[PDB]
């Protein structure tokens, strides 16, 4: 049982790599393995100092490595210390804030963009006293510094890329190298992605897949003389470090040895170095997904793959015996329970009788299913998969029937009716083939007579389907009430409150229940008549909102509504969308609040047991009949119990499905994945840890050489995630105290855009910090462990500044202070365009494509679109998928104005830019950052400036997540540019005009993009 | 989960 | 219910006349109403090869820019999905030739 | 400002994009603080609105707010030592359900300014033993001092600070065709904010309009 | 009567 | 609260408690925090006045009364030794301390 | 001012509420902010105090004199190279048993 | 800085002993020494097996160490 071994250092015969998260030390000399330092949490990167005593460390904490920090290990005495204390944001594919090289003197230099308003921004850094105090470099972005001959070499984006091979986008690797004490000139710019940069003599070795595969590479010091000294063909070689004699890597899960005057390569050979407990233990809350009532106030739920039967207070527990991967359970009668069991091959349907305990399992594959349903008279099943395909199911024997199939979306919204006669569900449909909406109408199938009638037109989104009881009639709710809602800053209106539910009788001439016709004066007394039957639809007289749920009880009806609210933080924060369950009384048409903070409801068979999730995470459940007496349903009295090796195995099979299930291409997805799958799974038997099933299941996502193939959430550690102190100020060690060097602020009146000392009413900017909360912070007190924590509170802070100037305030300690060094930063240079342009030109920062970006838009927009020129700077943009909205303001021309009496003269459009535009753009705007940038040219609304974008666009939309709550992507719509068609992809857009901005820019404190921007409208205003 | 979770594609 | 009926009318005869290949959207005013009508038609009749956008009658009001900026949206790429159809983009573009109808009544 | 014993009018300020009518008096009748419309450029398709207050001795005009974006409906409390205002600064998109679209629909939010320099924002209770005021009023560069209450975002017209607690008029959202073409009234309703426990209720609906007494 | 009710130009 | 031991309230609705040898003087909610500013071993802590804490501090050689005034930040600390000191009360009018200890003495 | 309650119930956690409206008693929230020592000065502490303890508490007080003077040093000596609870528990109770004497324990 | 180290058990060249609650090898020839086992909770004794390969070691856990297993 070997162990997956990675990302490797080297000193002398001494060799540090890491090992089940944990570091390891192996002496070539005694052939001796050991364990120097662990349960700091995942530890990916190590790197040994000069004189190879000490070790600088980067440790990720968080369930789901949310977060960083740096340590420091002394091998003298085997003492640990953490260095930073900046809680620098990291994911899989930008693990930033790490060790970026050593000076001459042997001082260590990091790149982090903790103190940065942008990610991508990790600036290099001097660490001093061991954290206390550091320095900037201002080279600006950097991954590796390496020091030839008293020249500095910067390595910009030249860390790995494991999921996406072969990479010739804009934001690939490049190197730098001093020529002038301060003159830099790019030496290595190739086609591809270049990493891990070390230098042995007078060569840069690194690595790149320009031939089609990883291989380790070298120049001089120039560039020039490129020379190929691998042929590796198994796995792709990573890490490269050095000590200056032999260059170290590890690959597929093996430490190799390169002695360049040789030019020879060995594996080092360690062998077994832990073998953990295979057997573990889990809440299952952590990991709990559906939950359903049963019959006899009992709960069924999925965890982590496995399925329960238990009482509320979870009590008496009964484990589902189906091995691992159950992805829905479902009452199927008195005593039985439906569920759907997924393997690699696919999903099947299967039963449970929990009384007996017999559990049949049929082997009809049902393809990708995605949900299910069981009459209440357990005969049948109703199930939708990501064919498009609705069906039934006979649980007797197991043959599926397809119902309809949708060539838009899944039908995945339906419902039976009580006789099991009937089923309603949403029909995705398109009126064309390229039309941009995708509608749904309601669809009926009766059993008998085995026809599907349109319960409604295809004009909109019907939804939500529902039978009463008696199966008289199908109630259901629509968008169709149209009215608008008007914008409170922006000319603009939406549909907001456009919900409305809807009902039809199933016996024609039977009036809607809800309009209490007199029944004396109806004569119904009918058949049942599908026919035509949207014909008869009728409203009921409820409030038009947003509604998602409608269930039709005796006299009365309950409706879900949805407040309206902003998208930012379920959209940053995962932030989960709050509801509230309305009763709506059908004879005095009065409505009630039955329940809020809720965020998903279930209802009984027999709809007298209601099941919710609030807005706490917790599930409860509570009579129809007395809402006031609900429960807390607990489910983690009693452990989940897994084996780490049987849900690798799953897990690494369903990443491996999905990625071939989903990639855009269907044929190319048939080679890749085939091409792949064994030669990544006989890695996943290594694998110990969480971490160690990333760097497998990464690397196999990267062969698809295609963007947006990443790896999201999951639970690789259980260690707490860093924190960090801020006030929005940067601190300098001045002597023995820390001074304020800068105070950071946006918009004074916004909402969190400043250093909260300014609520005081004072500019912390010069002043000295003698203490906070008593402690004495400087030359002996590092300032930002002591910030660190107080995060979350309230500290008191001495401050001393012009002379006996001494404060003593109870200062807010912030978790994060990014978005207002972001504000600030944007004020900064809408302050310096206004001011370089002498007022003739505006200026619009847009850092994503996501609800973000469509904030920082409007709230600026607002109020530079009138100048004579007009900057829209998409640097570092994130992407998302409002480029268009965005574009579609851009392109309003004025062609006209309003005079009015009083006043001044009102533009039309209102939202329409008054003069010349001018694009900005870098390597790191990347995605929709992509589209936008070719679209800003493609429609000629300006001149392109800067660098090369990304070249990420191929979208994703997930829809599963693993066993354990990973959520992986993959990349499934392909943009096509009409006269480009997949080009931008693996390439991104290249600017009209090229701005480099070279680590001498920085340097010189000049920002040559936005200078030319300028400098360029000035010209272009002289008419 | 709710009716309008809206599904787009991101870039 | 009448006006509704008519639009329904013409939009149904359009449909006949070109052979599915053009779609109608009327505007009644450039009011809250006319925001309503427009939209009602335009997620399912922006796609064929013509567009018919009649606004005869239109009452005035203020949201023409609105609109406007809605038809100025010119599409220049597609979505392609590993299943279903492809995504247009702008998604609130016209796929093809634009006519306007007009009329004195129209102010 | 009309002297009531004379009849003599005095100009305070003057806008050249709309008018000056949302104001408010302080109790001491020192301050007058307003709501005062202005744009950037003169082709501007948006009007700003930045809150001003004047100050009847020294007779100077402060600026309480930035000009960026729409400042409102400012209150003075009865001790006249902080300015309360709305703003629709808290900008937040809210997803349209029929249309790729998304406007601010709740990106209303109250702020305060203390009038002493160094005092702190009332609701945000930090004990008295630790805060050193004690100042005098200066309102200069008072934006600085800006501080937001800890309230959910909404759309809300008014704001009147109390002793222990604050109202606040919401107006939930809604569709506009009925007031656009049914003179329909927008219904609002009173909300209560408790400075001390931080929970907000309802103290009365179905309202179109307030006043309160002096 | 409010601090939010519209006023625009009609046409 | 894993080590909390002695909770006292203060007045201006605010709370004292001491926790493995360090003392406290927070809201309610626990946002204001402050720690008293003495070396290891602080057991008890008491209301003194208006913004004043008296508290016992332990060391090896006993127990010694102290002050603390959480407003100005002073705290000064007597070095009279009480001997073990097992209960500690300051009169309302800050004036006096009550004290007993091992030596079954009140003072 | 007899205004105020302070309580703790049978759950472990902190209330409190006014003697006026009992019912509107608040969780008093201690845990927002962490708890910041050092591992060397609470083993030197905690060590002199058992050791302090061990000697003011046995029931023989000459005895106590001797014994406790005569184990302080030889055992603090070892202090220093406790980084866990413990190791200085093993440092612990190896002095306790200079006692000689039972109900020497360490709970 | 040195370490406090107990309850040990020896093997020939081999000696394990407890350092930091965590599990410590000795190699007497070499003079190297390594943590072949930590983070189970504290270990208060170790025993080598007959051949000197296996380990049986007594691990205890709960706050205050109310309880253990092997």
């Amino acid at each position: 049982m070997p162990n997956l071994l990675l990302n490797p250092d080297i000193h002398g015969d001494r060799i540090i790599f890491v090992c089940c998260d944990d570091l390891w030390e192996h002496d070539l000399k005694s052939g001796s393995t050991r364990k120097i330092v662990s349960n700091l949490g995942v530890i990916n990167n190590a790197r040994f100092f000069p004189d190879g005593r000490k070790i600088a460390i980067r440790v990720m904490r968080g369930s789901s490595l949310n977060t960083a920090d740096l340590y420091f290990y002394n091998g003298e005495n085997g003492e640990i210390k953490r260095i930073t204390y900046f809680s620098g944001k990291s994911t899989g594919r930008r693990m930033f804030t790490d060790v970026a090289g050593f000076d001459p003197d042997g001082n260590l230099i990091i790149s982090t963009d903790a103190m940065q308003p942008f990610s991508s921004m990790t600036c290099l850094y001097r660490v001093e006293n061991d954290g206390i105090n550091f320095v900037p470099l201002n080279l600006g972005p950097a991954t590796h510094i390496l020091f030839a001959d008293g020249r500095r070499v910067i390595g910009r984006n030249t860390f790995e890329l494991p999921h996406w091979k072969g990479y010739r986008g804009g934001t690939r690797g490049k190197i730098w190298i001093e020529v002038n004490s301060g003159a830099f000139k790019k030496i290595v710019d190739m086609s591809t992605h270049v990493s891990s940069p070390v230098i042995v003599g007078h060569r840069i070795y690194f690595i790149t897949d320009i031939d089609g595969f990883g291989q380790i590479y070298s120049t001089d010091l120039d560039g020039k003389d490129l020379r190929k000294h691998t042929s590796f063909t198994d796995y792709y070689p990573r890490h490269l470090n050095t000590d200056g004699r032999r260059i170290l890597f590890s690959k597929g899960g093996s430490i190799y040895i390169f002695n360049p005057d040789t030019e020879k390569i060995e594996k080092i050979e360690i062998g077994d170095l832990e073998s953990p407990e295979d057997r573990i233990i889990s809440i299952p809350s952590k990991f709990a997904e559906d939950f359903s009532p049963l019959d006899g106030d009992l709960i069924a739920f999925v965890s982590r793959g496995q399925a329960f039967i238990q009482d509320v207070s979870g009590t008496y527990v009964l484990k589902v015996p189906e091995p691992l991967r159950i992805r829905y359970v479902r009452r199927g009668g008195d005593t039985k329970v439906a569920f759907i069991h997924g393997t690699r091959e696919g999903d099947f349907l299967g039963i449970y009788d929990y009384r007996t305990g017999k559990a049949e399992k049929f082997e009809e594959n049902l393809g990708n299913v995605f949900a299910m349903g069981v009459d209440r008279n357990g005969k049948f099943a109703v199930v939708a998969n990501d064919r498009f395909e609705i069906m039934t199911v006979d649980l007797e024997t197991g043959k599926p029937t397809v119902i309809e199939r949708s060539r838009e979306a899944m039908i995945t919204d339906f419902t039976i009716s009580d006789n099991s006669r009937f089923i309603a569900y949403g029909f995705p449909l398109k009126h064309g083939e390229t039309d941009g909406y995708v509608m749904q109408a309601i669809h009926v199938y009766d059993m008998e007579g085995r026809k599907i009638f349109a319960a409604t037109t295809e004009n909109s989104h019907d939804y939500a389907p529902a039978f009463d009881a008696d199966s008289k009639n199908l109630y259901y709710l629509s968008y169709r009430s149209l009215d608008p809602s008007p914008d409170r800053v922006v000319l603009n209106f939406s549909f907001e409150v456009v919900s409305k539910p809807f009902v039809i009788p199933l016996i024609p001439g039977s009036p809607n229940p809800t309009k209490l016709v007199p029944r004396s004066m109806t004569s119904e007394a009918g058949e049942y008549d599908l026919n035509d039957m949207y014909k008869r639809s009728s409203p009921i007289n409820v409030d038009p909102g947003d509604y998602r749920m409608i269930i039709p009880l005796e006299s009365s009806i309950l409706i879900y509504s949805v407040p309206v609210h902003g998208e930012f933080a379920a959209y940053y924060q995962g932030a989960p969308e709050k509801g509230v369950l309305l009763k709506y009384d059908v004879k005095t048409r009065k409505v009630t609040e039955v329940k809020n903070n809720l965020t998903d409801l279930r209802l009984s068979a027999d709809r007298k047991t209601v099941m919710v999730r609030k807005d706490d995470g917790k599930i409860y459940t509570f009579p129809l009949e007395k809402p006031e007496d609900e429960r807390t349903v607990e489910t983690d009295k009693r452990p989940l119990v897994s084996s780490i090796h049987e849900e690798f195995l799953q897990m690494y099979d369903e990443a491996w499905k999905l990625a071939r299930d989903n990639y855009w291409n269907e044929a190319v997805a048939k080679e890749i994945s085939e091409r792949i799958y064994e030669k990544y799974r006989n890695l996943v038997p290594l694998c110990k840890t969480r971490y160690d099933l990333s760097n497998v299941i990464v690397e196999m996502q990267g062969e698809y050489r295609t963007s947006h193939s990443y790896e999201m959430g999951g639970t690789f550690t259980d260690k707490d995630p860093f924190r960090s102190g801020r006030i929005a100020c940067d601190f300098k060690l001045d002597g023995d105290h820390y001074v304020v060097a800068k105070a950071y602020a946006g918009d004074y009146s916004n909402e969190g855009e400043k250093s909260p000392i300014f609520e005081y009413g004072i500019d912390p900017t010069g002043y000295l910090i003698e203490d906070i909360d008593g402690e004495t912070v400087g030359a002996g007190s590092n300032i930002y462990r002591v910030l660190s924590e107080k995060a979350g509170t309230s500290a008191r802070i001495r401050l001393s500044g012009k002379g006996g100037d001494k404060r003593d305030l109870m200062i807010d300690i912030l978790d994060d202070d990014r978005f207002i060094r972001y504000r600030s930063w944007v004020e900064a240079n809408r302050r310096y365009v206004h001011e370089r342009s002498k007022g003739t030109i505006g200026y619009i920062h847009i850092p994503d494509m996501g609800m973000m970006g469509l904030n920082e838009f409007y709230r600026l927009f607002i109020n530079e679109s009138s100048y004579q020129g007009l900057i829209v700077d998409v640097r570092f943009n994130g992407g998302g998928f409002v480029s268009q909205l965005i574009i579609e303001k851009l392109m309003n021309k004025r062609i006209g104005y309003d005079n009015p009496r009083r006043g001044t003269l009102s533009p039309y459009p209102t939202n329409s830019v008054r003069g010349k535009i001018i694009a900005i753009t870098n390597e790191y705007a990347g995605s929709d950052g992509d589209i936008f940038s070719f679209s800003f040219k493609k429609l000629g609304l300006g001149k392109l400036i800067g660098t090369r974008t990304w070249g990420g666009v191929v979208g994703i939309t997930p829809k599963r997540r693993l066993i354990d709550g990973t959520v992986l992507t993959q990349p499934e719509f392909a943009f096509w540019f009409r006269d480009a068609g997949f080009g931008v992809e693996n390439y991104g857009v290249d600017p009209d005009v090229e701005i480099e901005y070279a680590p001498h820019d920085y340097l010189s404190g000049k920002d040559p993009q936005i200078d030319y921007a300028i400098d360029a409208l000035i010209e272009e205003l002289r008419n | 989960t709710q009716k309008a979770a809206a599904e787009l594609t991101f870039f």
